């Protein structure tokens, strides 16, 4: 059994600083090179950084040349990386590796990942989502009515539930959802609703309703119809 | 006063992370004075002094002058002659010892693993083998491990001189039936000089 | 160094997957592939080209040679549904590159055309001195699908942040691609098109900054 414990920080505003640590278990630590290896948040793994046994030889990426500093303290097994001048591009999920090489010069390949900490690199902690609504234009003898959509951003962290209201009891409860997505220190989110034509059932759609249910800023914006 | 030079360990040699290491040892000190001397003659470069610091385990009665030398690891895989002439007022003339690793050019190690034969089935505890075979020099180092944890109960056979010049041994892993009928993985893990990462380990499972 | 692995691979049970990481002289180099699950740090399924660490499934075999190195995977599974990732230390410049990732989708289901619609920055959002472009594809499957923005024929590659497929609940998968442009931007260009490739499918939406005066 071999487990490596990351530690470090959270959410931060650029600039800002953060030393990320890693305890190491189950192997002599003396004896491999640790490594960091960061996955942005929806795409890919990158590898971020490196150091030999005995300090000797430190390695970085080029993305993070100059900013990041990465040690190890093999008496007390952990491994660091000291992350300075933060950038919002740099939000991602770390994780710490342990390699498995004994030659001079080895294609290393990262043996065993440790559960990965998030730092997440932005201005505003809790931020009021600004809800801004997306129209298209008037269809249905060529192809179903796209109708609208409600295009919800400026909002940090995530914990989002959005809600599309009517006038009346909302028969056909559903709602074509979508991811967040990651964005310059803040998250949007859209949610598109197909019209099946304008049925006038006795409820006069004046303007579609798009409300948005976030801890800590509460919107509803209006939506044509 | 007789000495007896030794080489160092298998892993040491093989893993960059360890220090290697020439041991220069002595039996039977003449009854005198202790004035002795080192000269390290390693293949054309000398060190002489080195870290000769006799680190006296006293118990009852033995205390022996022991002389270790930190060796470059490629050092000694290339082929470098490492030689101790020790002295002592008391004997005649210095005694010199050299080693060197086993000249030859090294082959790779073939690694088998072999489950338990079913008539052993019939015991409580049955053992897993680990066949090396077809490498050179005698140098290696085989472990096992379980679940990424070393197994202590298990024995290796010294290499025998097979017929093709090269050597060969045997591992035994002595592991509870009631585990092995579990379908847990173990694994022989072998370091040797001409191996592609000085490593390579094969698993067995049921 | 480069490597470059498709995007998606899309295998019915008891099939074999074969995953291709491509890399220029990838042959001088020892491939390592790992194994990410949703949610789970990646594992290493393969090492040095064609060793597998101890547990890991014999099915799983890993290949190398010329310019190709190829992960096969023999009557794969569901529990084998994953991304796949591609690994190689450059020698040259110490470094250790990642290919891009490959989504195994073991087959289930029948696969659903990709419902796709782009619509228009609103006027606030050009108020607000910013201009969105939000494509929007729905109800696909395999859950994979490569979106590429083009403002006049011309593929725009600044700007661009696509989120990953997500089956969500109603088992089909979803997803969205934004275009943060200048609203300066948004007005010098006769037509902003969102084209959504679905394996060799191809549908793409047009949104002009202009219909009619």
């Amino acid at each position: 059994e071999v487990q490596l414990v990351e530690s470090g920080g959270g959410l931060v505003q650029p600039g800002r600083s953060l030393r990320l640590s890693c305890v190491t278990s189950g192997f002599t630590f003396d004896d491999y090179a640790m490594h960091w290896v960061r996955q942005s948040p929806g795409k890919g793994l990158e590898w971020v950084s490196g150091i030999s046994w005995n300090t000797g030889t430190i390695i970085y990426a080029d993305s993070v040349k100059g900013r990041f500093i990465i040690s190890r303290d093999n008496a007390k097994n952990s491994l660091y990386l000291q992350m300075n001048s933060l950038r919002v591009e740099d939000t991602a999920l770390y994780y710490c590796a342990k390699t498995r090489s004994y030659v001079v010069a080895a294609e290393y390949y990262f043996h065993y990942w440790g559960q990965g900490i998030l730092v997440t690199v932005s201005s505003g902690s809790a931020s009021a989502p600004t809800l801004f609504p997306l129209v298209s234009c008037e269809n249905s003898n060529p192809s179903s009515t796209v109708a609208v959509g409600c295009l919800a951003q400026d909002f940090l962290p995530d914990s989002i539930t959005f809600s599309w209201k009517y006038k009346n009891n909302s028969d056909i409860s559903s709602t074509r959802g979508f991811p967040s997505v990651l964005r310059g220190g803040k998250y949007a989110a859209t949610s598109q609703v197909l019209l099946p034509s304008k049925d006038v059932m006795q409820g006069t759609n004046e303007h579609v309703v798009c409300k948005v249910q976030h801890p800590n800023g509460n919107k509803e914006k209006d939506v044509p119809l | 006063p007789s000495v007896f030079l030794f080489p160092p360990k298998p892993k040491d040699t093989l893993m960059i992370s360890r220090t290697p290491e020439v041991t220069c040892v002595v039996v039977d000190v003449s009854q005198e004075d202790p004035q002795v001397q080192f000269n390290w003659y390693v293949d054309g470069v000398q060190v002489h002094n080195a870290k000769t610091k006799p680190r006296e385990q006293q118990f009852n009665s033995t205390y022996r002058v022991v002389s270790v030398l930190t060796v470059l690891h490629q050092n000694w895989l290339d082929g470098k002659e490492y030689k101790c002439k020790v002295s002592n007022k008391g004997l005649p003339s210095s005694i010199e010892k050299t080693i060197s690793k086993a000249k030859g050019q090294p082959r790779e190690p073939q690694v088998y693993t072999l489950p338990p034969s079913q008539e052993e089935m019939t015991k409580n505890q049955v053992s897993l083998t680990c066949l090396v075979k077809g490498f050179y020099p005698s140098d290696i180092a085989v472990e096992w491990e379980s679940n990424g944890q070393p197994e202590n109960n298990y024995k290796t056979t010294p290499p025998v001189l097979d017929s093709d010049g090269s050597f060969f041994l045997y591992s035994r892993l002595t592991v509870d039936k009631s585990r092995w009928q579990e379908g847990n993985v173990f694994s022989c893990s072998v370091m040797h000089e001409a191996l592609h990462n000085h490593y390579t380990q094969k698993s067995l499972s049921l | 160094y480069v490597l470059t692995q498709p995007p998606s691979v899309s295998v019915a049970p008891g099939q074999t997957a074969r995953i291709t990481c491509g890399g220029n002289n990838i042959g001088s180099k020892s491939v390592h592939w790992y194994q990410q699950k949703p949610g789970q740090a990646p594992v290493l399924v393969v090492y040095d080209d064609s060793d597998r660490p101890p547990g890991i499934p014999e099915r799983f075999s890993g290949s190398n040679s010329g310019n190709t190195a190829t992960l096969t995977i023999s009557r794969v599974e569901a529990g084998d549904e994953a991304d796949y990732y591609c690994q190689v230390w450059d020698s040259s410049s110490d470094h250790a590159v990642f290919g891009g990732g490959t989504k195994l989708t073991v087959l289930g289901q029948p696969k659903a055309a990709p419902s796709v619609t782009l619509f228009p920055p609103s006027s606030e959002e050009l108020q607000a001195n910013k201009a969105t472009l939000v494509c929007l594809i729905s109800d696909f499957y395999p859950g994979a699908v490569t979106v590429a923005w083009k403002a006049d024929g011309s593929p725009v590659k600044a700007g661009v942040e696509t989120t990953t497929p997500s089956k969500q609940s109603n088992n089909k998968y979803a997803a969205s691609s934004y275009l943060s442009l200048t609203p300066e931007q948004w007005k010098s260009h006769k037509s902003y098109s969102c084209q959504v490739t679905h394996e060799g499918s191809t549908v793409e939406k047009t949104v002009a900054p202009t219909e009619c005066s």
